[PDB]
């Protein structure tokens, strides 16, 4: 159970970091019209 | 457009309100008196608050005979007084 | 009539307030007039409550939501939450009502008489939504204001007579807080607690020292943040993450208010410290616990050995164990064993409810309180018939906790919807397609087929 | 481009057969976990002590259920609102007895479905659409939140969350009626107007557009071949449809503006379902349906029943029989 | 050739604010009398002699509790005509016996026929296909199944739904407790058609509104549509890509889409009606025999199916004496099914 | 049926004397019972001890007898267990315990008589519903 907990913690942190860094990665500019929204 | 006078013309006209400032309150008052005079109870056969049960009765006057139902209701009504 | 039809503004009457987006003077008026409406209601509603208030009935039998907020600050009440003086309630109501006139005056003036834009009137008061530095400045001012408000609570609790403390030794009473909790391990510890059962995140705050200490931190954090935001401009990574427009900013605040609303719903539903049960009635968990307590007392008076009494299921009829072994009340209230309240805690030992305390130490005040709370559980109909859904008409009661939790759920929910509506629109407007797809430049038509 | 850049370009790509996106990065794993657990549990899970009274209820197919009776059973009343991940159990056997799969499934699902809503915004943005499909999806989503999270919170237990099953759903409905008189609550009434009206307007829109399709085919082919995907010209005559409907009722009761019509089609069911969801979410804190029990009294004080009192008798039946071994004290307070 | 029939036909079909037609001769009186009867009864008329209930504003009921209630069980399926053998021409007695119930149900039935005839008549005049009339067959099948067929299979009109908000709720709960109607796959198909229809309504409206072409300068986008325009107001191609990518499939054919919008809720309603026809005969989906065999033999075997039947048994025992007064049920406290404490 | 003077005539004492309450007294009694008592005693039951109800026959068998105005008025001043053996003012609303049950603070002697009359009159109207609980709803 301890190993499972840690594994899930690491899995969740991995995906959450992808979500946050991903939306921080110039998301307003990822559209088909006007990109210079900064 | 289907030929009739626009509603918005009608209800913003003075003549409409001359008429309806009478007829509307007349109808409302007549409905009021239909109840306040007790006429409504008589027309529809609805019990008044004192007429659901005889004084000591606690049995519903349920209709149990299809063809004598009118007479049963009448007997129930007699039992009140 | 500047920008006051659809043809000139681009917005229909039903979105008419969007005509204000770039008219800073008229928009100031709308905001100040609105603040007036809020303050008016606080004032008027208090006076209505006071007019309708019978001092010797519990507040919670009287449909009161505002008097309980004033009482919780220590005004007008004494031991047990008894009302000792209604004048503080009158003062709060009157001063709010008077103040609303002033806000209404300013609001109406800026809305229909003052300069419709502020920018050519004043560089200080005018603003462009897209000016990042000016937006953080105004944000900064408002943070300072909010921090001063949090420190007002601190000042009330420490220097101006205290707060109502349901936990006060020997019975609830107004108490001055002399040792607010400053330790950041405790204060920020609440913030990292699980929101699940037995933990309850910030809603678990259960003593006034932590509450006051919390506001000391918040007030200082907010004042510092305000100075920071006045003295800086947003960094590159923030510039790249956000949409910078009035509608975008609205969206972010709607999101925030939604979140706060759901939190407030949970606070009034579970918390009996900053929402004392003396004023708000028992919590749902509290009343269910109180029922078990009531019948334990009754049946034990009759000779029942309540520790050894096996219920129909094999679990203890009155007392059983929680999943970690603590002695708790039985029946369906097993779910509520995390409940804590001053009338019950004297019966609690290190391993939970203590059988010797139960057998020997239950005082008549505890019996009274449990009976009171069991019979004022937060259940009732929309037309304010108290009790279970099958109960007959007789008791006119809906708990203030039910009114407050339901209203704030509804409002938080629609605010989430507004967050989504305005955030999605802000995005589309910023990118230039909020009015629809350009027929001659339809993006999908330039993309490869999916298959 | 570096790896992170390339990865971001792929995640947000408008060319993936199924859009991934940042929402999708959370949605995909959480939905897969919820789905896989649900399927396995629905098939093979042992009985679960839903009511915390050591009275296990069998939900799975292998333990004597069919598709209609089967369910993944809510977590135990002993747990209440406590968080019961696999790793808080001493063993999977305990986890199973106590209804651990329920929590794993509903939490992964609610997270995943919230990200499904976000993903609808996200793709609309990538494709240059207007953004509010996600707002329409907030209606069913809010409803799932109400029955799986908000109601449990209010009542103090995930044991009172809607079961993941067909009969389980009906159990939740009947007990909800007993406890809240939901039928008499105006928010559930708005919900009914929302779905009956959504169905009515669905049929009405379908029938009126179908009525007015322009002749482009012969009698030995489907009229559907008269429309080609992506053609510029509208395929029905809205003027004829309005001509029809405006005479069916009267002129100003019919929409001649397609945008206004399609907005109404969105708004009617969405708003009604938002009120349905809010009904459940506010009955969660026991503000219940209208109670007119014994509201009509005669001159003496005899109770004169109305149809509300008959409802009340049905409700009482439900109340006294539900969870027949779980109550020890006279009032059902949660 | 130019005779009175043709002249009347002319008049009936004039293009006026409210279209009349030949169908109007049936529709207007029947609809007016059904609506007027409902308003009359809910406002003034009791259910004391038929049900032992107050049912009107006059007696103190509100919009939720008023009803025009069914006749006494002893009337059987009597047409209950004003001039019939029960009321014998006495309007007051007729009201007291529940004559307004058959009045409303029968004028309502003929009114619905008139409405569907109107849909046909108008379609024919304007030159459209009669799918709206076809779709309205669902409401007809529901009305006929629930208000006419159901009570006709039962003992009397007593057991039809009474026309009232709370009265209809009572009808739902009766069907749960006595028929286990939630368990019926025909009701389930109903549910799926109604909820599915609501889904399609929401999703189609939102999709059109979110794939609009920019056809004006306004931020409020309704004015950028002209009824007479040739072109689609929204992009089917963008809508199609969106849904293909979000959900995996998407509509590509607008005629199919709008046909499906007819089919789903219409088919659902029609299925629910078939189930109610079975309930007329108590031909229920009440039980799973395999479940009952197991549970009878094994006192540890419990499912949500068994739990619901216990609820049903409560409903029946607790509601029957007041809900079925003609049976004169007396159920001593000691026989009433109850769980612990409650 | 009407709320007659006969319905409103109830025993004053254990010795055969009666008192005929006015319609205003009946209404006051209902209001006051709702105000001070119905949170536990709605419909003539007792939510915190369902074994004891407010039925007239139950009150007759209480010690001292509580099936008359004097017995009920005395109960509201100095409540006892059903056998008369213990004084329960510390856990039951009474004038004697108005300090801890503050709703009792404003009740006058007139008010106690009205509440008492309500307890005696209501079963005359409602029959077994009075003290019957949910079974008779
Ligand atoms: C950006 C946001 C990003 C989100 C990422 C996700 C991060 C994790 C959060 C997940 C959601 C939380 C679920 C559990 C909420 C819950 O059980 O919350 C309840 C808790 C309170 O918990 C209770 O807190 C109690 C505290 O009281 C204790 O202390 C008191 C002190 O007076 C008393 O003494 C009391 O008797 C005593 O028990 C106890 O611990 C209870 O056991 C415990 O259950 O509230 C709380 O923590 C705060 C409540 C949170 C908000 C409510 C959720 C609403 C979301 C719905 C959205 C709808 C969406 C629509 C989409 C369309
Ligand atoms: C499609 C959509 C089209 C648009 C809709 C159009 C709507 C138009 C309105 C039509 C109204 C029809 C009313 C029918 C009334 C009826 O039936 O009234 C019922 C009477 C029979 O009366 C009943 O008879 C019963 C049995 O009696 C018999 O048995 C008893 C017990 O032994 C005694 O011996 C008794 O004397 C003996 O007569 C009981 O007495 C009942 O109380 C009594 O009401 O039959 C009769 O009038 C006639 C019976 C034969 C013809 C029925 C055709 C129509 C009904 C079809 C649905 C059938 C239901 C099946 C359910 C599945
Ligand atoms: C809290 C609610 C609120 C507030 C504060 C505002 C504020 C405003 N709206 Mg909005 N609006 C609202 C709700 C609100 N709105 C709602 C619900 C709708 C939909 C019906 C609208 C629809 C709408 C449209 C279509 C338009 C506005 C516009 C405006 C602005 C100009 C109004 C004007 O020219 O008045 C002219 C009216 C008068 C001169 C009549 C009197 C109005 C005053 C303020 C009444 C005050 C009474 C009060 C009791 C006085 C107390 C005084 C005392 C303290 C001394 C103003 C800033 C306009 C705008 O954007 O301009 C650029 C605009 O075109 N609004
Ligand atoms: C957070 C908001 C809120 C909350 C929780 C309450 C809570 C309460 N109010 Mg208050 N009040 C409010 C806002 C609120 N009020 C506002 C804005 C006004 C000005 C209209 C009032 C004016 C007011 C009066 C005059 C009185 C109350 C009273 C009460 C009590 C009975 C409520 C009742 O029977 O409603 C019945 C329920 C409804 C009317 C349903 C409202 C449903 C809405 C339309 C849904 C809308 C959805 C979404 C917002 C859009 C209760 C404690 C009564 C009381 O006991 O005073 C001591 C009373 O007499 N309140
Ligand atoms: C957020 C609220 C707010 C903001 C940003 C403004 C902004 C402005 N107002 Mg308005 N106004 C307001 C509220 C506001 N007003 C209210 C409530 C009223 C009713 C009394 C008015 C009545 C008003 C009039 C009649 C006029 C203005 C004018 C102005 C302009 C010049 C202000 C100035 O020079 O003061 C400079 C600074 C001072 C005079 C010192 C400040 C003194 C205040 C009282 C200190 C209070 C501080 C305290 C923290 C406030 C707590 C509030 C809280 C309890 C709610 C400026 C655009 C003028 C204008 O537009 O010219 C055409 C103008 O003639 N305002
Ligand atoms: C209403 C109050 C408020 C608002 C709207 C803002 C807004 C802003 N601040 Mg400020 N700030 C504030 C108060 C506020 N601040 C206070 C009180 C302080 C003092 C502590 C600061 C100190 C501060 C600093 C030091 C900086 C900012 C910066 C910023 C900018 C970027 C913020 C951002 O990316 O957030 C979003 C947050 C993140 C992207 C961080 C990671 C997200 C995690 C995972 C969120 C997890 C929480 C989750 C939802 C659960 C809630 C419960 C939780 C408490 C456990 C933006 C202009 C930045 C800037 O540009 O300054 C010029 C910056 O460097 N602010
Ligand atoms: C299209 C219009 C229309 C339709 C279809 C109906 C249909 C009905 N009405 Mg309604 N009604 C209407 C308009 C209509 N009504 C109007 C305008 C009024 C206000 C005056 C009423 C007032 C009314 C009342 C008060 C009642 C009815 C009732 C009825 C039902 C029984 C009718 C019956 O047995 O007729 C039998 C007659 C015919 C079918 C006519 C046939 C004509 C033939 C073809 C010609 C032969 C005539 C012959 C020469 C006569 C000689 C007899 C002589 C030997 C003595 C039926 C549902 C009853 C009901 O609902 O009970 C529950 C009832 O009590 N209706
Ligand atoms: C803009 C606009 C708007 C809005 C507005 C607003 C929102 C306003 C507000 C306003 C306000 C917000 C106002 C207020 C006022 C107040 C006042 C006027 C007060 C007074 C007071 C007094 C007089 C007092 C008295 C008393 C006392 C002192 C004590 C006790 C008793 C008594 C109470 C008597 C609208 C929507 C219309 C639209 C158009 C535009
Ligand atoms: C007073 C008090 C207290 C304390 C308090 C405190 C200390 C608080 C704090 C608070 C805090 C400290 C808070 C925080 C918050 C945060 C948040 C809420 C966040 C948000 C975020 C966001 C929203 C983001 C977004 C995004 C991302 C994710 C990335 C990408 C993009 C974007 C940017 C969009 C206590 C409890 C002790 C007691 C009672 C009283
Ligand atoms: C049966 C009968 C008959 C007939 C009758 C009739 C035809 C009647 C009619 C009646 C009517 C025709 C009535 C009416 C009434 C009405 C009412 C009673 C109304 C009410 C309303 C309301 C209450 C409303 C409300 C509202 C509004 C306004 C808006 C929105 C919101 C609400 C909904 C709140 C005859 C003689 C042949 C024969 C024998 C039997
Ligand atoms: C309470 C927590 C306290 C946290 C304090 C620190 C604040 C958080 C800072 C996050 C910094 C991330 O900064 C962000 O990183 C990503 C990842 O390379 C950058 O990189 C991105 O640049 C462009 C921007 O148009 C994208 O097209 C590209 O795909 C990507 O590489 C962003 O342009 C940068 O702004
Ligand atoms: C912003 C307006 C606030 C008005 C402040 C009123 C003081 S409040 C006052 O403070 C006293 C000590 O000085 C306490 O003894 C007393 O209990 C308290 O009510
Ligand atoms: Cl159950
Ligand atoms: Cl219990
Ligand atoms: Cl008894
Ligand atoms: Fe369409």
């Amino acid at each position: 159970m301890e190993t499972l907990k840690i594994t899930v913690y690491i899995v969740v942190t991995f995906f959450v970091l992808l979500f946050v860094f991903g939306f921080l990665s110039g998301d307003p500019a990822r559209n088909p019209k006007r990109k210079d929204l900064e | 457009t289907t030929g009739e006078r626009p509603f918005s013309d009608i209800i913003t006209s003075v003549r409409y309100w001359v008429i309806h400032s009478i007829t509307i309150p007349a109808l409302f008052i007549a409905g009021w008196l239909f109840v306040s005079t007790g006429l409504a109870y008589d027309v529809f056969g609805t019990p008044r608050p004192d007429s659901y049960y005889a004084q000591e009765q606690r049995s519903i006057p349920l209709v149990t005979d299809r063809f004598e139902a009118k007479q049963q209701v009448e007997t129930f009504l007699e039992q009140l007084k | 009539a500047t920008n006051r039809d659809q043809e000139s503004s681009g917005f229909a009457w039903w979105a008419g307030n969007a005509r204000l987006i770039n008219l800073s003077g008229k928009l100031l008026g709308a905001h100040v007039a609105h603040a007036g409406l809020i303050v008016f209601w606080a004032g008027a509603m208090t006076l209505f409550e006071l007019a309708h208030f019978i001092p010797e009935k519990p507040m919670y039998e009287q449909g009161l939501i505002l008097i309980p907020h004033i009482a919780t600050l220590g005004w007008g009440v004494g031991p047990g939450g008894e009302v000792v003086d209604t004048f503080p309630f009158f003062v709060v109501g009157v001063v709010h009502l008077i103040s609303s006139a002033v806000l209404g005056f300013g609001g109406v003036y800026h809305a229909i008489r003052g300069p419709e834009t502020l920018e050519e009137y004043s560089s200080f008061f005018g603003y462009d939504w897209k000016d990042k530095n000016k937006m953080t400045t105004i944000l900064g001012f408002h943070l300072i204001v909010l921090g001063i408000g949090a420190l007002l609570l601190v000042a009330k609790a420490m220097f101006f007579g205290g707060l109502y403390d349901t936990w006060a030794p020997g019975g609830g009473d107004v108490r001055v807080i002399t040792n607010p909790t400053l330790d950041p391990r405790v204060i920020f510890g609440y913030l990292l607690k699980s929101p699940f059962g037995g933990e309850g995140w910030i809603v678990s705050v259960n003593n006034l020292e932590d509450v006051v200490g919390g506001h000391i931190w918040i007030g200082l954090i907010c004042i510092a943040g305000g100075i920071w935001h006045i003295l800086t401009t947003p960094f590159g990574w923030a510039r790249r993450a956000f949409i910078w427009s009035g509608e975008a900013y609205l969206s972010y605040s709607l999101g925030a208010l939604s979140m706060m609303g759901f939190i407030a719903t949970c606070f009034v539903w579970f918390n009996n410290t900053v929402y004392p049960s003396e004023f708000y009635g028992p919590t749902g968990p509290e009343a269910s616990q109180a029922q078990a307590m009531t019948f334990l007392i009754r049946d034990q008076k009759l000779g029942a050995n309540v520790g050894s009494a096996q219920g129909p299921t094999g679990l203890g009829k009155y007392l059983m164990r929680s999943p970690t072994g603590e002695i708790i009340f039985g029946g369906e209230t097993m779910r509520f064993w995390d409940f804590r309240g001053p009338w019950l805690e004297p019966l609690r030992g290190p391993n939970g409810l203590d059988l010797n305390k139960i057998k020997n130490d239950i005082q008549p005040w505890q019996e009274r309180r449990a009976a009171e709370y069991m019979t004022h559980a937060p259940l009732g109909s929309l037309n304010s018939v108290g009790g279970v859904a099958t109960e007959i008409n007789s008791v006119n009661f809906v708990s203030p906790r039910s009114w407050l939790a339901t209203s704030h759920f509804v409002l938080a929910f629609f605010f989430l919807v507004g967050h989504l509506w305005h955030a999605g629109r802000a995005r589309a407007a910023a990118a230039g397609f909020e009015k629809g797809i350009d027929r001659e430049s339809e993006p999908v038509l330039s993309m490869p087929s999916l298959d | 481009a570096n790896l992170w850049e390339r990865f971001c370009n792929w995640v947000t790509s408008t060319d993936n057969r199924l859009y991934v996106g940042w929402f999708g990065v959370i949605m995909i794993p959480t939905l897969l976990a919820a789905t896989i657990c649900f399927v396995i549990a629905f098939i093979a899970a042992p009985p679960v002590d839903i009511d915390g009274i050591r009275e296990p209820v069998s939900g799975s197919l292998l333990y004597g259920n069919n598709i209609i009776t089967g369910a993944v059973v809510p977590s135990s009343n002993a747990i209440g609102l406590h968080f019961y991940p696999i790793w808080e159990a001493a063993s999977l056997d305990e986890w199973l007895y106590n209804g651990g799969p329920y929590q794993l499934i509903i939490f992964h699902f609610l997270l995943g479905a919230s990200c499904y809503m976000g993903r609808q915004w996200e793709l609309s943005y990538r494709l240059g659409m207007r953004p509010w499909i996600c707002v329409a999806y907030s209606a069913p989503l809010a409803s799932a939140f109400a029955v799986f999270l908000i109601y449990p919170i209010g009542q103090g237990s995930f044991s009172d969350g809607m079961p993941l099953g067909i009969s389980g759903t009906f159990n939740f409905m009947i007990v909800f009626q007993a406890e809240h008189n939901i039928l008499m609550h105006p928010f559930h009434q708005l919900g009914v107007a929302g779905v009956f009206g959504g169905a009515l307007f669905c049929a009405m829109h379908g029938s009126l557009v179908t009525s007015s399709l322009i002749r482009e085919t012969t009698e030995t082919e489907s009229a559907n071949y008269g429309y080609k995907f992506g053609q510029e010209e509208e395929t029905y005559n809205i003027v004829a449809a309005h001509g029809y409907f405006g005479r069916l009722i009267f002129q100003y009761a019919s929409f001649n503006n397609s945008r206004s019509l399609h907005f109404f089609l969105a708004a009617w069911p969405v708003v009604g379902v938002w009120f349905a969801a809010l009904g459940i979410s506010t009955m969660a804190f026991n503000l219940n349906g209208f109670n007119f029990n014994h509201s009509v009294i005669d001159a003496k004080g005899n109770v004169i029943n109305t149809w509300a009192d008959i409802i009340n008798r049905a409700n009482l039946g439900m109340e006294v029989m539900h969870e027949r071994n779980a109550h020890n004290f006279p009032l059902d307070l949660a | 050739e130019r005779g009175w029939f043709d002249i009347l036909d002319d008049w009936l079909k004039r293009d006026r604010f409210v279209f009349v037609g030949w169908s109007g001769i049936l529709l207007f009186p029947c609809a007016y009398l059904a609506l007027g009867g409902w308003l009359t009864g809910t406002t003034f008329v009791t259910s004391w002699y038929t049900h032992g209930l107050a049912s009107s504003y006059l007696e103190g009921c509100n919009f939720l509790t008023v009803a025009v209630s069914t006749p006494a069980n002893s009337m059987g399926h009597s047409l209950l005509l004003l001039w019939g053998p029960e009321a014998q021409g006495d309007f007051t007695r007729w009201c007291q016996l529940g004559g307004l119930w058959t009045f409303i149900a029968l004028h309502g039935a003929f009114g619905l026929i008139g409405f569907m005839l109107r849909q046909f008549e108008i379609a024919r005049l304007v030159g459209v296909r009669p799918y709206n009339a076809i779709a309205f067959s669902a409401p007809i099948a529901v009305f006929v199944s629930v208000f006419l067929i159901y009570p006709l299979g039962q003992s009397s009109w007593f057991f039809a739904p009474s026309f009232g908000v709370a009265a209809i709720f009572r009808f739902l709960l009766f069907f749960q407790g006595f028929h286990n109607w939630t368990l019926n796959p025909f009701h389930m198909m109903g549910v799926a058609g109604v909820l599915g229809g609501a889904l399609l309504c929401a999703i189609h409206g939102a999709t059109v509104e979110n794939t609009l072409f920019q056809d004006g300068e306004g931020a409020s986008t309704f004015r950028a549509f002209n009824p007479t325009q040739a072109e689609e107001t929204y992009s089917m191609v963008t809508a199609n890509r969106f849904w293909s990518q979000i959900f995996g499939i998407a509509f590509s054919n607008k005629r199919w889409l709008h046909f499906f919008m007819l089919f789903v809720p219409v088919t659902g309603l029609w299925m629910s009606a078939i189930g109610v026809v079975g309930l007329a005969l108590n031909l229920r989906s009440y039980d799973f025999i395999s479940q009952e065999i197991r549970a009878a033999e094994d006192p540890e075997f419990e499912t949500f199916y068994t739990k619901n039947l216990l609820l049903n048994e409560g409903i029946r025992a607790w509601m029957a004496p007041q809900d079925q007064p003609h049976e004169n049920f007396v159920f001593p406290e000691e026989v009433l099914p109850r769980g612990n404490a409650l | 049926a009407e709320l007659t003077p006969e319905v409103l005539t109830v025993p004053l004492n254990s010795e055969g004397k009666t008192i005929t309450l006015t319609e205003k007294q009946y209404l006051e009694g209902k209001r006051l019972f709702q105000y001070a008592c119905a949170s536990c005693h709605v419909g003539g039951i007792t939510k915190t001890n369902p074994s004891l109800d407010l039925r007239t026959e139950t009150l007759a068998l209480a010690t001292p007898p509580r099936d008359n105005i004097e017995g009920l008025v005395d109960y509201m001043k100095n409540p006892t267990t059903y056998d008369g053996e213990q004084e329960i003012a510390e856990v039951h609303p009474s004038l004697r315990s108005a300090d801890i049950f503050p709703k009792m603070r404003n009740l006058t002697e007139k008010d106690l008589v009205a509440i008492a009359g309500h307890i005696l009159v209501e079963p005359k109207i409602l029959g077994d519903k009075w003290g019957g609980g949910k079974v008779y709803y």
